[PDB]
RNA sequence: GUAGGAUAGUGGCCUACCAUGGUUUCAACGGGUAACGGGGAAUAAGGGUUCGAUUCCGGAGAGGGAGCCUGAGAAACGGCUACCACAUCCAAGGAAGGCAGCAGGCGCGCAAAUUACCCAAUCCUAAUUCAGGGAGGUAGUGACAAUAAAUAACGAUACAGGGCCCAUUCGGGUCUUGUAAUUGGAAUGAGUACAAUGUAAAUACCUUAACGAGGAACAACUGGAGGGCAAGUCUGGUGCCAG
């Protein structure tokens, strides 16, 4: 029907970086979109990699299904994959968790609060304390 | 701050608007190679102009000298490439006069009639925009594409979509679930 | 005949000076320079200008033609100045009304007056922030009073 | 009246439900039968929008 | 000019003493600029003319003018000290200020956007792989400007134009084109929408399943219709009026 014809070009390997990297390229023929998960499988099974230590991105389809023309790359290991990937490739993979924290605006306000005071906030509190008799 | 990203008010209106022959002209051009408007026609025109000027520019220098030689040559190359020029004409002093026609033969608007696929230059235009034909196997669906001739042979059908034959298209799937509804 | 301008090969500062000379002949040229749309007419060297509704008058036309011309006095917000703004199109006037805001423009001919309207230099284009033809073809409603 | 007196005085008529004349190519192609494919009659001049034979 | 003073240093930069020079119709000096300079922009035969606040390079300025600390480097203004002009907070004794950063408001005006998301990129700073970054990117608004182009297509039957086997009158119409709220099969993406793609996360794009076109829509406006100048000696309403 279509087999998911998967290519690997321009491969250049990273003894510095510790992985193979370059363009993925990939065929639909009558299947529409390739799937990330389906493809880092693909990469696994051609190169001996693992999913793992597998990392896909960029593509966009070329125009009426038929190809698609991402980036890929294949760690020296899966330790190696998680110490140089960028951690928002990680968290798509599935790899890493999400870094629950608050929001930009919030966290600047927070840093200006900060600064405005001086020393041991503890000891702002105990004066606000005193203070609330007065 | 990154860099002011160029364009050109590419396709240039004429000095007069109401030049009545001029006019019936381009409405006959149009008919012949189904364009949407005059924009069209004027966009070919600059197309074209631009060639002829840099031509001119050509032969204000001494054919034998460098420049003249080397980018004219290129110049010609490209033309031939894109189908316009003929084979016996390379010569640049040919293509000086070129012509609008010509440049509006070259198009997949044309291409497409021209090798038989659509009939009726209109019905080819609509074809091409609504996701079929490809030059390749990649789907054009702009008219005014410029087939290369080297390229022309390989105008197919799409592989995806009817006409090809690859899935029959909506109309047909309801009129085929129509039928086993009877 | 060498006729009037130095031809030599060194007068060209001498021809030069001529040429700036000549220039204040020019009358558009002379215009650019001196700001004459800067300290005069009406408007600031604009295209626009808003303008408050004084009152609604009726100018006879000029010759050939004889009518009533349905023009405003607008006085200019930002300088000041009085002028007269003839209104286009049938009634118009009427939807444009009195003491209303109005948004000029000027009628074609780089001041001057507009064939047979003495003494008039303005198109009223908006009343009150709307548009004149608009509101003379009804594609578009007044916002009320 | 004085004031917009002939705007107000005319009757009027209503736009007809006609056919919509087809945009973008169409209009054109239409253009193009009616000048150079159809071939307007004419008894010694050519003419665009002709009227209809009287005085 | 001589000498000193100062300066990181040259130097009337400043001081002392002396000389009388210095510039100028080859426009000095003064006045104006709705003048920051240049790269460049628009126009475009050749020569030109106008514009250049504005993505790059320089220069200035941080309400005005002044002065200075620290520092390699500031005469810094998201440093200080003063005065003016403006203004806040007050228990009236006193305090704090400076968006020509970004966002936003007023104000002015013909005239210009969100008080959004983030450091993933781009690069930058430090004690520095690690933090920060309204520099920067990301969307939002956005008909500034620019590019690409949907707004039916192919049928059949039904009424007319064109080739004509032959034109004793016809006519079949064997062949090709245009018109009908006929009708019929074949797509379509503009919309929507699982998904997957993107992405810092999102949107949107490209990719797809599913639904979604038949004049009632999944509807093109603007201007014009005497000339200049493409196109109405059409019909009514008007009757020097209103335009
Ligand atoms: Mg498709
Ligand atoms: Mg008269
Ligand atoms: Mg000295
Ligand atoms: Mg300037
Ligand atoms: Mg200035
Ligand atoms: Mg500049
Ligand atoms: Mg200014
Ligand atoms: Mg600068
Ligand atoms: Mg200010
Ligand atoms: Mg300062
Ligand atoms: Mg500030
Ligand atoms: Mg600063
Ligand atoms: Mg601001
Ligand atoms: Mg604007
Ligand atoms: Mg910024
Ligand atoms: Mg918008
Ligand atoms: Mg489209
Ligand atoms: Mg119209
Ligand atoms: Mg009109
Ligand atoms: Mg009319
Ligand atoms: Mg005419």
């Amino acid at each position: 029907s279509d087999a998911i014809t998967i290519r690997t070009r321009k491969v250049i390997s990273n003894p510095l970086l510790a992985r193979k990297q370059f363009v993925v390229d990939v065929l639909h023929p009558n299947r529409a979109n390739v799937s990330k998960d389906e493809l880092r499988e693909k990469l696994a099974e051609a190169y001996k990699a693992e999913k793992d230590a597998v990392s896909v991105f960029g593509f966009r389809t070329q125009y009426g299904g038929g190809k698609s023309t991402g980036f890929g790359l294949v760690y020296n290991s899966v330790a190696d994959a998680k110490k140089f990937e960028p951690a928002y490739r990680l968290v798509r993979y599935g790899l890493a968790e999400k870094v629950e924290k608050a929001s930009r605006q919030q966290r600047k306000q927070r840093k200006n609060r900060g600064k405005k005071i001086f020393g041991t906030g503890k000891s702002i509190a105990k004066k606000a304390a005193r203070r609330n008799a007065d | 701050p990154r860099a002011p990203r160029t364009y050109s008010k590419t396709y240039s209106t004429p000095k007069r608007p109401y030049e009545s022959a001029r006019l019936d002209a381009e409405l006959k051009l149009a008919g012949e190679y189904g364009l949407k408007n005059k924009r069209e026609i004027y966009r070919i025109s600059f197309q074209l102009s631009k060639i002829r000027r840099a031509a001119r520019d050509l032969l204000t220098r001494d054919e034998k000298d460098p420049k003249r030689l080397f980018e004219g040559n290129a110049l010609i190359r490209r033309l031939v490439r894109i189908g316009v020029l003929s084979e016996d004409k390379k010569k640049l002093d040919y293509v000086l006069a070129l012509k609008v026609e010509d440049f509006l033969e070259r198009r997949l608007q044309t291409q497409v009639y021209k090798l038989g696929l659509a009939k009726s230059v209109h019905h080819a235009r609509v074809l091409i925009s609504q996701r079929h034909i490809a030059v390749g196997k990649q789907i054009v669906n702009i008219p005014s594409f410029m087939v290369r001739l080297e390229s022309e042979k390989h105008i197919d059908f799409a592989r995806t979509s009817p006409f090809g034959g690859a899935r029959p298209g909506r109309v047909a799937r309801k009129r085929a679930a129509a039928a086993g509804g009877e | 005949m060498g006729k009037g301008k130095p031809r030599g090969l060194n007068s060209a500062r001498k021809l030069r000076v001529h040429r700036r000379n000549n220039r204040w002949a020019e009358t558009t040229y002379k215009k650019r320079l001196l700001g004459t749309a800067f300290k005069s007419s009406p408007f600031g060297g604009s295209s626009h200008a808003k303008g408050i509704v004084l009152e609604k008058i009726g100018i006879e036309s000029k010759q050939p033609n004889s009518a009533i011309r349905k023009c405003v006095r607008v006085q200019l917000i930002k300088n000041g100045k009085k002028v007269t703004a003839f209104v286009p199109n049938d009634g118009c006037l009427n939807f444009v009304d009195e003491n209303d805001e109005v948004l000029l423009a000027g009628f074609g001919r780089k001041g001057k007056a507009k064939g047979d309207i003495p003494g008039v230099r303005f198109k009223v284009v908006k009343v009150s922030g709307v548009s004149l033809l608009a509101l003379w073809k009804e594609k578009k409603e007044k916002p009320r009073s | 009246a004085r004031a917009g007196k002939v705007k107000s005085q005319t009757p009027k008529v209503e736009k007809q439900e006609k056919p919509k004349q087809p945009k973008g190519r169409a209009y054109k192609r239409l253009l193009y039968t009616r000048r150079f494919v159809n071939v307007t009659l004419t008894n010694g001049k050519r003419k665009m929008n002709p009227s209809p034979s009287s005085q």
